[PDB]
RNA sequence: UGGCCAUGGAAGUCGGAAUCCGCUAAGGAGUGUGUAACAACUCACCUGCCGAAUCAACUAGCCCUGAAAAUGGAUGGCGCU
């Protein structure tokens, strides 16, 4: 074990290079089993998807391989948490098609804000439970029979705002999921040239 | 097995009802029943008086029946050389019964479990008090016999007196004539004294103990000189033996002449150990119903229900609830169901009308449900624990909780 | 169903499994059962007579409730039709030596099988599909008197009949 | 009650322990032998147990 | 995939016969926590950073734990690193 499949792992990504001449870069992050299978599901038919590591840096031993130019290219960009979606349908359909994808995940309590995150007036849906929680950092809600009412519209956190552990808990009670992502693309490539996301 | 002894206690408790229901005529019937020790030839003996004297009964219909009665269990006896252990229960007669049936009937049989009742009767109708009220004591005590000459094992049922085992001991003499040797020999003399209450403490867990887990619902000691004493606080006794110790008896006598001198003494105790199980087994239920909790039970609306749904963990009952379970069925469509109904809903009720067709429900015969808990809690959650009226804790459960109610697995809800 | 009691629609499913005959430790209802309309013993006679004459060695039994009408259906497990098509049948009661037989062929059975899964799998047809089905039998083992392993490696049928 | 950071702020203080088998040593919960040399660094430890 | 035995509940998890495939980058028909039972949590394969050794299992030397006695005390004593 892990010599062989090493050498198997090499026959894999030699074969998808070969077969496929576009391949899109995409970041895993903070990303679920879930979530692959489910672009798995949907990305079926033309594209494939794999995720790799520093025997994606070998992309050099397909380079010496008799023949190809072009993929020396794409050597400094193999950094982060990354996998590749080898296919060969189209460029700017595809990138329409993992951005159009997507989850919600609920909040990381630490990281930066992308977007300006609301509080719509609603109610909660639970009993007479602790209004404390939600009035300690300042958030105006009534126990208007029962139910935990936010009786206001308001902005708790704004882009590039780190998003603290008490109002993140709140959001997850809520079931208020602006965070995260899913996965993003930082770079291209295409039939040798490289695009960024462009 | 444990299975087939518990097949074989259900076949004599059918048996038992069987014979109870029966009735017949004048003093047509025979009640017999011999203890194991007995012999055959002394009851044979006694029938045949009890024939001699039969032969001047005035009145027809009873003489001839009983005669015949009397030479039928003779005859039976006749099969038997000896008396088998767990004595003989011999049930004859002539039975009168629908159909204008007047049928003769002969029922030998040894009981399981041993037996110490004799009893002769005639009588209209059979007399199986001594059988039922065994089956409901089927409580074993131990009995541990101290003595300074030598030890003495054995076992008591609510009828039966056993012997497990005894030894005796060469133990020495209580002085000794030497100033210097005086302490010395008294240590001595300690030293086999306390090895003889280890002897008797291992033998008693060779002998009460069962899986590591004793067999007898008590245990008691009965001696003299403060030798009980030395086996009953003493760290060589085993804790798992020593918890169950309920008498430290104070009898004349040793051996198995003191051992019925013990139970006479320790009577009122070995009766109270039902009342006491009851007490700690009812106390627990209520505690759940003095707090929140909700771990409970009551009524058969409810407690079948937990019963049926998530699982009862015990499920409480009392002797006479009476409550009976028909089955009641549709004359045309076919359609049935199976009620749990009290004394005066059972008896006379016009609810069972079919309503909804239109036809008269009719109630076919029942069982009732001391008898059906019995039957079938091993299919479902389990521990049927009869409980009397007798404690301050199960007066309450009979008198105000209807008799029926149930320690639960888990938490349940209820609503209607 | 939630401020106090009021039918909109009510669809509403819910998943039970196991039910060869009306079991007398039950759990069918309560919980989920009484609130909602769905009685107990009735509902425990129509689960019956959906789950009857076959599968009684064991069964799945979501719940679909109209209202007060429950909609008992069978969905396949893959050992539950194995067991099904076994050497059928000595139901209950002896029995008890025990389930586990497993010599019962199924080779273009098994096809039916993984035709009948609801999709899934993440599969590229059933080509992968046979090695899952045909070693997710426990009992079965395989053809006539063949291993599971890796005789389904070289798998020479329906690639192109499946879909 | 208690704010539940501060808690287990505490917590690491107090319970977030390993507990030597032969010497009852209080150590830290990365501990994989005892501190104590009245017990030769046993190596027997078990967690502290939780309150439940 | 409520896998099978076990229903008293074990859909990975009181126990035991099993014990493979798919997706696979890859996850045991499951190390535990805990559950009536789930859930929820926790325990490979791979990356990001950092920057050369790292780690396991035995084994035997000294040292230490194991190592409790009654007048105050004896490597002979003083002492000795
Ligand atoms: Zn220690």
């Amino acid at each position: 074990d892990r010599a062989t499949w090493k050498s198997n792992y090499f026959l894999k990504i030699i074969q998808l290079l070969d077969d496929y001449p576009k391949c899109f870069i995409v970041g895993a992050d903070n990303v679920g089993s879930k979530q692959m299978q489910q672009i798995r599901m949907s990305l079926r038919g033309k594209a494939v998807v794999l995720m790799g590591k520093n025997t994606m840096m070998r992309k050099a031993i397909r380079g010496h391989l008799e023949n190809n130019p072009a993929l020396e290219k794409l050597l400094p960009h193999i950094r982060g948490n990354v996998g590749f979606v080898f296919t060969k349908e189209d460029l700017t359909e595809i990138r329409d098609m993992l951005l159009a994808n997507k989850v919600p995940a609920a909040a990381r309590a630490g990281a930066i804000a992308p977007c300006e995150v609301t509080v719509p007036a609603q109610n909660t849906g639970l009993g007479p439970e602790k209004t404390s929680f939600f009035q300690a950092l300042g958030i105006t809600t009534k126990i208007s029979r029962g139910t935990i009412e936010i009786l206001s519209d308001v902005q708790l956190i704004k882009t590039g705002d780190k998003v603290g552990a008490s109002e993140a808990t709140l959001l997850n009670m809520l079931n208020i999921s602006p965070f995260s992502f899913g996965l993003i693309i930082q770079q291209v490539f295409d039939n040798g040239s490289i695009y960024n996301p462009e | 097995s444990a299975a087939d002894r518990n097949v074989e206690i259900w076949k004599i408790k059918k048996l038992i009802k069987s014979l109870e229901a029966a009735r017949g005529n004048g003093t047509s019937m025979i009640s017999l029943i011999i203890p194991p020790k007995d012999q055959i030839s002394r009851v044979a003996k006694m029938l045949a008086d009890e024939f001699g004297t039969a032969s001047n009964i005035k009145s027809r219909v009873n003489r001839l029946s009983v005669l015949g009665a009397i030479t039928s269990v003779q005859q039976r006896l006749k099969l038997y050389n000896k008396v088998p252990p767990n004595g003989l229960v011999v049930y004859c007669g002539t039975i009168v019964t629908e159909e204008g049936k007047e049928k003769k009937v002969n029922i030998d049989f040894e009981p399981f479990k041993p037996i110490n009742t004799s009893l002769y009767l005639c009588d209209n109708k059979f007399h199986t008090e001594a059988l039922t009220a065994l089956l409901s004591d089927d409580s074993k005590f131990g009995f541990i016999v101290i003595d300074g000459s030598g030890a003495l094992f054995g076992t008591l049922q609510g009828n039966t007196r056993e012997v497990l085992h005894k030894f005796t001991v060469d133990l020495p003499k209580k002085h000794g004539r030497a100033a210097q040797s005086a302490l010395r020999f008294a240590r001595l003399r300690m030293e086999k004294r306390h090895n003889y209450v280890r002897k008797v403490a291992e033998t008693a867990v060779q002998l009460f103990i069962s899986g590591d887990k004793v067999n007898v619902a008590g245990l008691v000691l009965a001696g003299s000189a403060d030798f009980k004493t030395e086996l009953s606080q003493s760290d060589m006794f085993d804790q798992r033996l020593q918890s169950k110790v309920l008498k430290l008896v104070d009898i004349s006598y040793g051996g198995e002449n003191g051992f019925n001198q013990a139970i006479e003494l320790s009577t009122e105790v070995l009766s109270n150990v039902k009342f006491i199980q009851e007490k700690k087994l009812i106390g627990r239920y209520f505690d759940e119903i003095s707090q929140d909790t909700g771990k409970y039970c009551f009524g058969v609306e409810d407690t079948l229900k937990a019963l049926e749904m998530g699982a009862v963990e015990i499920l409480i009952v009392y002797e006479n609830l009476d409550i009976m379970r028909y089955v009641l069925h549709c004359q045309g469509t076919e359609e049935e169901k199976i009620l749990y109904l009290t004394p005066e809903q059972e008896k006379d009720k016009s609810h069972f009308t079919d309503k909804e067709t239109g036809q008269e429900h009719e109630l076919i015969e029942s069982m009732p449900l001391l008898e059906w808990f019995a039957n079938n809690y091993k299919k479902f959650g389990a521990t049927l624990e009869i409980v009397t009226d007798k404690s301050q804790e199960g007066s309450q459960f009979v008198k105000g909780f209807g008799g029926i109610g149930g320690i639960l697995r888990y938490r349940v809800d209820f609503q209607g | 169903m939630p401020p106090k009691f009021d039918p909109n629609e009510i669809k509403v499913v819910y998943l039970r499994c196991t039910g060869g005959e009306v079991g007398a430790t039950s759990a069918l209802a309560p919980k989920i059962g009484p609130l909602g309309l769905s009685p107990k013993k009735v509902g425990d006679d129509i689960a019956k007579a959906t789950g009857d004459w076959k599968g009684l060695r064991i069964t799945v039994k979501l719940t679909i409730q109209n209202r007060q009408a429950q909609i008992e259906v069978v969905p396949s497990a893959s050992a539950l039709i194995i067991k099904a098509l076994k050497e059928p049948p000595r139901d209950r009661k002896k029995q008890k030596n025990i389930k586990h037989s497993g010599n019962i062929t199924f080779d273009e059975i098994v096809n039916i099988a993984r035709q009948m899964r609801h999709r899934s799998l993440a599969r590229e047809l059933s080509g992968t599909i046979k090695e899952i089905l045909g070693t997710a039998q426990s009992v079965g083992c395989n053809v006539d008197g063949r291993h599971p392993h890796d005789i389904i490696d070289d798998i020479n049928s329906g690639a192109v009949e499946c879909p | 009650i208690i704010e539940p950071s501060l808690r287990q702020l505490a917590q690491k203080y107090n319970c977030d322990k390993m507990i030597c088998r032969k010497c009852y040593a209080r150590l830290h919960p990365r501990a994989v032998n005892c501190r104590k040399k009245k017990c030769g660094h046993t190596n027997n430890l078990r967690p502290k147990k939780k309150v439940k």
